[PDB]
């Protein structure tokens, strides 16, 4: 809920880009935005959360955890959902710190224009598949004003292309936003 | 540019009279109107081998003493 | 004594093969250097150079666990070359391992570390395998076969234990390593009439086949199990130069680069050109980024290439030259841009962003000093062949030629403030002024005291005098309303840069003796005799407008800003041990840019002495 407060309040401090930030500067400034706290939660969420053996925390797993999905759970039945022709994705992954970045820095565009960019998603070599090329889902991001640098490009591609197929599922990129 | 009906339908018009077949009056007087670091290279390639000039000495700058010997003596270039 | 910043080092050595490597959590970039190891990451920062080997690089290896880097050097004849090991969390040396005659090589790590194997000499080809754990030598032999030749390159399998060195000259065997009888098993790859020269190397993921990137322009497919031939490359439309850098996919595919600019995206059984782009140089070294959706390109002259997987758009990232440097020279008034020159090359580059603007070439030949003019209508240059040459400042047209300017090539070269003068100086010992006309260019005297190539010539800003110096050990100071000698500056030491003093009542010297000395413009007399560098030499002089501030050069790894009263050093030089043949300072005092004998420019920040 003050996930963009919590992401500019962190990146100032930041010294150089994948350089994460030490304990105290994460437990006193969560309450500068007023986060509910608890030392049991913070003994875990700091100390257990520490994924390079050092004093600095993990900005960018946490507040992925936190907003974007990338998980599912089903959310029991009776409950309506959103993203319906995923599950055409061959087990692809590596989850760099610069790839929930990158998801991040693109996620407050998605959420606002995903209904008409799943039609040109489809009406672009689709038939019926499921399955868009590299170039063309370029293409059909920079229709909505995404546009994405060579390094965000490559990050975001290496977690929904491993095989270097040129093939990249638009339901299994979409599902990770909504 | 045309001060004429006649130079209006010549010139400016794209009809081929030999290769239409078969046109409308629409269509034969249709008008166009209408519609990085900079390399410089040497062009004479020429050789390390194929240099004029002295003779480079086999002995060095500073050594040519004991086997300049202009005759009677006396140092060389 | 201060350490100033080194704001950017320029250079890459692409003469080696596979030089250029990635290491495996995706942020560095390892490229070796004349002397050093330069690591590159995103953001333009250069994360310590590893100090080493005390002469230079010959070829580098990296592991997969992205731990240990491996690199080798050359030294004499019939002296030992080291292999240094090195550690990524604490950049230092790890351990010192000498048993090798000339160069190295190639080197190869196991998947999982422990073993090291080294094919070096190509005197003494042998190769002898180490490990990390502990750091002695456990075994070796004479690896390459009599009555076949040499052997070049070596890779590692998934095993532990089969490694794979690399035909020379005709040799391919497969190895095997046994661990409790201290062996290794040499086993030859019957080949049936094909006898090729193999430079380039590669292996697949699964260990199924490896490839080879011959002398000929194709690419045989080998078999390790069977040790046997499994496929011929392309028998249409061959690779023209020998393939130096064959990379493999996680797919059957294969990045192939030829030796004359063609990367090529191939295939397995009949080698057809699926996706190719030209690029500039020969091709050296193709490494895989993370997965193979970007990676690099080396190529022979040091160009540095980013191309995407998709559709493959390259990207040109770094530029430099390919071999030794001299005689940068600043444009009057502003700092924002600079020139070079070297073998075969003569460049301009932008001092902000380091990147390079022109470049103009004359094949075949190396320039052994630049100037401009007072205002940048023209580059004067003196190159080997015996002529002088001038560029226009951009689009390099040849504005016109001195034929035979010396007996051998112009040595030096200097400008008078008024566009009309140039001097310049040959290896037979002339000093020649000339005279630049709108139409002609002319001769009005050479003057004939030097017995020895001229070095440097330096001249006051009224375009009244001039300082020669020379290797035979005299300076002479001329004269230009009249052209003649007025006193000699004798000493014992090859002279080797000059340097006038504003308000030209000192004249500065220095050589290969490590005494900066300072002399009286007339009577000659010594002033003071100072120290260089208690090992090396003294190469490149400069003194900025003030008079107080005053840069040398040696011969080793060190800038040394001095006091010009005193004798007191702001010790800058923590660079790049190739040999700083000439030095140059910023005129609006903010930077200090120096030359190596190996394709490197370092450019510092400015201190106030």
């Amino acid at each position: 809920g003050c996930w963009r407060e919590l992401l500019r309040e962190c990146k100032e401090r930041d010294f150089n880009k994948q350089g994460e930030i030490p304990g105290p500067e994460f437990l006193a400034l969560v309450e500068k935005f007023n986060l509910d706290i608890s030392r049991d939660e913070c003994q875990q969420l700091l100390i257990k959360y520490d994924l390079k053996n050092n004093g600095k925390f993990a900005y960018c797993s946490f507040i992925q955890s936190c907003v974007l999905l990338l998980k599912a759970k089903e959310t029991s039945l009776m409950q309506r959902m959103k993203i319906q022709n995923a599950n055409k994705m061959k087990e692809a992954g590596a989850e760099t710190c610069s790839f929930y970045s990158a998801l991040l820095r693109i996620q407050p565009k998605i959420v606002h224009c995903w209904r008409p960019m799943r039609r040109t998603f489809k009406a672009y070599d689709e038939g019926g598949t499921g399955l868009l090329s590299v170039a063309d889902f370029r293409k059909v991001l920079r229709q909505y004003s995404i546009n994405l640098s060579e390094e965000e490009f490559f990050h975001i591609l290496e977690y929904y292309d491993k095989t270097l197929s040129s093939k990249i599922s638009y339901n299994d990129f979409l599902r990770a936003f909504l | 540019e045309i001060p004429k009906d006649d130079l209006d339908f010549r010139l400016a018009a794209l009809y081929n009279h030999h290769t239409g077949t078969f046109k409308n009056k629409s269509e034969i007087l249709t008008h166009q109107e209408t519609i990085n670091i900079r390399h410089w290279i040497n062009p004479k390639k020429e050789s390390i081998h194929s240099i004029q000039g002295s003779i480079v000495s086999p002995h060095t700058a500073a050594t040519n003493g004991g086997y300049s010997r202009k005759n009677d003596g006396g140092f060389f270039s | 004594a201060v350490e100033l910043e080194l704001e950017a080092v320029i250079g890459f050595n692409g003469h080696v093969p596979t030089g250029l490597k990635c290491h495996p959590d995706q942020e560095h970039l390892v490229y070796p250097l004349g002397c050093t190891i330069l690591i590159q990451a995103i953001n333009t920062q250069e994360q310590n150079f590893l100090h080493g080997h005390g002469n230079n690089v010959s070829c580098v290896a990296i592991s997969k666990s992205g731990l240990y880097i491996a690199s080798g050097q050359v030294t004499f004849m019939g002296f030992k070359a080291d292999i240094i090991l090195w550690d990524y969390k604490k950049r230092e040396l790890m351990a010192r391992l000498s048993l090798h005659k000339g160069k190295i090589e190639a080197l190869a790590f196991s998947p999982n570390d422990m073993y090291l194997v080294s094919l070096g000499g190509p005197d003494d080809g042998s190769v002898v395998v180490w490990s990390i754990a502990k750091r002695e030598a456990i075994c070796g032999s004479p690896a390459a076969g009599l009555n076949v030749g040499n052997a070049t390159t070596v890779i590692f399998s998934k095993c532990r234990d089969e490694m794979f060195v690399t035909a020379g000259n005709g040799t391919i065997r497969v190895w095997e390593l046994d661990l409790p009888n201290r062996k290794i098993w040499p086993t030859e790859c019957q080949t049936g009439q094909m006898k090729r020269i193999v430079m380039s190397i590669s292996m697949a993921n699964d260990d199924s086949f490896f490839y080879l990137g011959t002398t000929t322009g194709d690419i045989l497919k080998m078999n390790p199990r069977t040790k046997l031939l499994a496929d011929t490359g392309p028998a249409k439309d061959k690779f023209s130069l020998g393939v130096s850098a064959i990379c493999c996919l996680k797919m059957g595919g294969l990045l192939v680069g030829s030796g004359d600019g063609l990367l090529v995206f191939c295939k397995s059984p009949s080698y057809k050109p699926i996706k190719k782009i030209q690029l500039q140089g020969g091709i050296t070294s193709i490494t895989l980024r993370g997965e193979g959706h970007q990676f690099f390109v080396g190529t022979e002259e040091s160009h540095i290439y980013r191309v995407n997987f998709t559709n493959f758009k390259e990207t040109l990232i770094t530029t430099c030259h390919f071999e030794s440097v001299e005689d940068i020279v600043f444009p009057f008034g502003t700092a924002e841009l600079f020139a070079t020159c070297a073998k075969k090359d003569i460049r301009v580059w932008h001092t902000l962003t380091n990147r390079e603007l022109l470049r103009i070439t004359v094949p075949n030949m190396t320039c052994h000093g630049i100037d401009f003019m007072r205002d940048g209508k023209s580059i004067i240059s003196a190159w080997d062949d015996g002529r002088i040459r001038a560029f226009a400042p951009e689009t390099g047209r040849l504005m016109y030629v001195i034929n035979n300017a010396h007996r051998i090539g112009v040595t030096a070269i200097a400008t008078t403030s008024d566009c009309k003068r140039v001097i310049s100086g040959g290896g037979e010992g002339e000093v020649r002024v000339w005279h630049i006309g709108h139409q002609t260019q002319k001769l009005e005297e050479a003057l004939k005291e030097h017995k020895s190539s001229v070095s440097c010539i330096r001249v006051k800003k009224s375009n009244e005098e001039c300082v020669t110096a020379s290797t035979d050990g005299t300076c002479i100071i001329w004269d230009l309303v009249r052209l003649r000698r007025n006193q000699m500056i004798l000493a014992n030491t090859l002279f080797q840069c000059v340097c006038y003093h504003p308000e030209e009542f000192q004249i500065i010297t220095s050589g290969t003796d490590r005494k900066i000395a300072y002399w009286e413009v007339f009577d000659g007399s010594v002033i003071r005799e100072l120290d260089g560098s208690l090992s090396g030499a003294v190469n490149g002089m400069d003194i900025t407008v003030e008079g107080v501030h005053f840069v040398t050069g040696g011969n080793d790894h060190l800038v040394k800003v001095w006091d010009y009263n005193e004798g007191e050093v702001t010790h800058v030089g923590v660079g790049h041990s190739g040999n700083i043949t000439r030095i140059r300072i910023s005129p609006g005092n903010q930077y200090i840019v120096s030359v190596s004998a190996d394709g490197a420019i370092l450019r510092w920040k400015y201190p106030f002495p």
